[PDB]
């Protein structure tokens, strides 16, 4: 089957400005190329076929070229309503095959996290387990260093991240980061610290509480 | 069709088997294809099949070729995929997607709204709800974070409100991650004045509907 | 166990081995194909079975060695016209019929059958389609290979029929019963048939018989085109493909 590669993975572009997303084909498609835009929670919706000629009611900033093995997508002036996911799909060669697609993400001026750390609640202690959750909260870009040091030690592989979607008022994210121990690991230990690394930041935040003492 | 109507959010044991049906609205065009395409999370779109409604004629991927059957039924307007020997790779949301059925125009018009299977060998299971107690360490200047970890539940989804819907400003639900137990787990917070901690009451509100659960916990201040 | 049809075709095991051997030294690109597996893949679809309980399972070995990808585009179909279908790629060398992949040469006017139980071939009598099982070895065996050939076909399909048959296009052929039901639009944009006037002169406009109409109903519902074309002089017609631009033509 043809192998469809898209570029960037992720286009960080100001609102008003000019998104330029690149399609490859392994192997020559003509122009029987598709791009669709998907936004979480919904369908696909298609924006182009032919590599250039735009669906039904496709506003005339979205325009696609490109022939044989590479394409583009050039969304001319963004607006709100273009931040999205875009697919790249060919229909030269059964069986159809789609690009892992390009998130179109909203630039914005830096932004530093609020750091909060959460010690483990007496409700789940009673369980047998501890999590502790770090949040960053309201910060641009999404590229952050989260750090869990227990007793001043870094400690890898038993904590989760979970990221919110851009905020549709701030285009800021928020991020959780959870550490789950067993109640026994949890008490071999005092000092429960989150070390933030962020763009936003002069130098690495630390937020920590002490185990009993609150 | 102008529109395809998909049915609801399907809860599978490995081994069992799923029926997604596809409505079209205005009935199956003649000369268009009902095309069936799924998409994991977190990934992208994967072809599996299709139906010419006309004559129940369907064509799979080599990859589905065996275990997956598509047909149509032109007396209700309705397509099916039937996925048989369900993997837990099966997880995804499966589309019904129209396509012109004829050479050269295959790309995929109109969507329907998508159907969610989950293939896990886990069972319904409700969270267990524990307090993010704000403090000196949950504490910035004027501001404070508290919150609720919604943890070890099965299936998705959770729903998290904060005191019945009266406090939506700075609230952040996360998205639930899949735990190796094979329970979901999920954290909602929010950003609220430091001087408000002894006076305003929060509670968070969670909804879990498959196994019935509803659950109220005050996040209480600890010092 | 004694049957209606003919027997299995005396030297069956002679013919399918010499026919691989030859059609792998005459094909480079099927070089890798081991001929002992392929005989022994044949012979263990069929062979200690009941004859009428062959399944297309019992052919998937054989079809697994026998893997071959023809280019897509030059495919001939043919119904009750074998002979001259076979003349067209012998002239026309590029197109293939079934019959010019390994698996259609090997089996090409073979019959063939075991018994229940026993390790022998049956040289005294085979299932007759007719009278005794429509699935039978050669049946079932015809059913998945012309599938496959079918399901493989792109761009333009052409099909030769006999103009001279009661019914031009019939649903007992393999091309009417399993090919037609095969061709997927995904792949094929047209199917052009030809109508040989293979017999008395008839100077008529064979492609308005009945059964042609039936053929294009078929073939618009698979979202497909139809052609169809008289060949009213088909020994000048396989002339004016070996040599074009000459001639009469
Ligand atoms: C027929 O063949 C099947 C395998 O395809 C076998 O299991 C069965 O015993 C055979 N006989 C009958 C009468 O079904
Ligand atoms: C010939 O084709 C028709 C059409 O499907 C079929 O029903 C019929 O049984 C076939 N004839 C014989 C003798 O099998
Ligand atoms: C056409 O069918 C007839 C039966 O009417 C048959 O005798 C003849 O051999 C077939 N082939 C050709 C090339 O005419």
């Amino acid at each position: 089957e043809i192998v469809m590669t898209q570029s960037p993975a992720t286009l960080s572009v100001s609102p008003g400005e000019r998104a330029t997303l690149s399609c490859r084909a392994s192997q020559s498609v003509s122009s029987n190329l598709a791009w669709y835009q998907q936004k979480p929670g919904q369908a696909p919706r298609l924006l182009i076929y032919g590599a250039s000629t735009r669906a039904t009611g496709i506003p005339a900033r979205f325009s696609g070229s490109g022939s044989g093995t590479e394409f583009t997508l050039t969304i001319s002036s963004l607006q709100s309503e273009d931040f999205a996911v875009y697919y790249c799909q060919q229909y030269n060669n059964w069986p159809w095959t789609f690009g892992q697609g390009t998130k179109v993400e909203i630039k914005r001026t830096v932004a530093a996290p609020s750091v909060f750390i959460f010690p483990p609640s007496d409700e789940q202690l009673k369980s047998g387990t501890a999590s502790v959750v770090c949040l960053l909260n309201n910060f641009y870009p999404r590229e952050a260093k989260v750090q869990w040091k227990v007793d001043n030690a870094l400690q890898s592989g038993n904590s989760q991240e979970s990221v919110t979607e851009q905020d549709s008022k701030d285009s800021t994210y928020s991020l959780s980061s959870t550490l789950t121990l067993s109640k026994a690991d949890y008490e071999k230990h005092k000092v429960y610290a989150c070390e933030v690394t962020h763009q936003g930041l002069s130098s690495p935040v630390t937020k920590s509480f002490n185990r009993g003492e609150c | 069709q102008v529109q395809l109507v998909q049915s609801g959010a399907e809860v599978k044991k490995p081994g069992s088997s799923v029926k997604v049906s596809c409505k079209a609205s205005g009935g199956f065009f003649s000369h268009y294809i009902i095309n069936w395409v799924r998409q994991a999370p977190g990934q992208g779109l994967e072809w599996m099949g299709r139906v010419i409604p006309v004559i129940d004629d369907a064509y799979y991927a080599q990859k589905f070729q065996g275990r997956v059957t598509i047909t149509a039924d032109e007396s209700t307007s309705t397509a099916y995929m039937e996925l048989s020997s369900l993997r837990s790779e099966d997880t995804a949301v499966y589309y019904c997607a129209r396509s012109r059925g004829y050479y050269g125009s295959f790309y995929f018009d109109i969507w329907g709204q998508g159907t969610l299977v989950t293939v896990s060998s886990a069972s319904t299971k409700g969270p267990s709800v524990f307090p993010l107690a704000p403090s000196s360490k949950s504490t910035s200047g004027g501001t404070a974070a508290l919150g609720c970890l919604v943890k070890d539940y099965f299936p998705e989804p959770v729903t998290v409100s904060w005191n019945s819907g009266a406090l939506t400003s700075g609230v952040h639900t996360f998205p639930a991650v899949l735990q190796s137990s094979g329970l979901y787990s999920l954290s909602s917070v929010v950003t609220v004045p430091s001087s408000s901690l002894g006076t305003q009451t929060y509670i968070c509100n969670v909804n879990h509907k498959p196994s019935n659960t509803k659950v109220d916990k005050k996040v209480e201040p600890k010092s | 166990q004694q049957w209606s049809g003919p027997g299995t075709t005396k030297r069956f095991p002679e013919t399918v081995l010499a026919r691989c051997v030859k059609y792998t030294e005459i094909h480079p690109e099927m070089r890798h194909v081991d001929c002992q597996s392929v005989w022994d893949a044949f012979k263990g679809a069929f062979i200690s079975k009941h004859p009428c309980n062959i399944t297309e399972e019992d052919y998937q070995p054989l079809m697994k060695l026998g893997t071959q990808t023809v280019p897509c585009n030059k495919i001939l179909l043919w119904s009750r016209i074998k002979d001259l279908a076979h003349q067209f790629t012998q002239v026309q060398r590029d197109m293939f019929t079934l019959e010019d992949t390994l698996l259609g040469y090997l089996a090409d006017d073979l019959t063939w059958c075991g018994e229940f139980n026993t390790s022998k071939i049956n040289y005294q009598s085979c299932p007759d389609w007719r009278k005794d099982c429509s699935n039978n070895p050669v049946s079932v065996f015809w059913k998945t290979v012309s599938r496959r050939f079918a399901e493989a076909a792109c761009d333009v399909v052409h099909v030769m029929l006999n103009g001279s048959r009661s019914k031009i296009f019939d649903k007992n052929s393999t091309f009417g019963s399993v090919e037609v039901h095969n061709l997927q639009p995904e792949k094929v944009q047209t199917l052009e048939a030809w109508v040989i006037h293979g017999g008395r002169e008839d100077s008529r406009d064979l492609c308005q018989d009945p059964t042609i109409k039936e053929l294009e109903s078929i073939i618009s519902k698979r979202n497909i085109q139809f052609s169809c074309k008289n060949i009213y002089r088909p020994d000048k017609f396989l002339q004016c493909v070996k040599n074009p631009e000459d001639s009469s033509c």
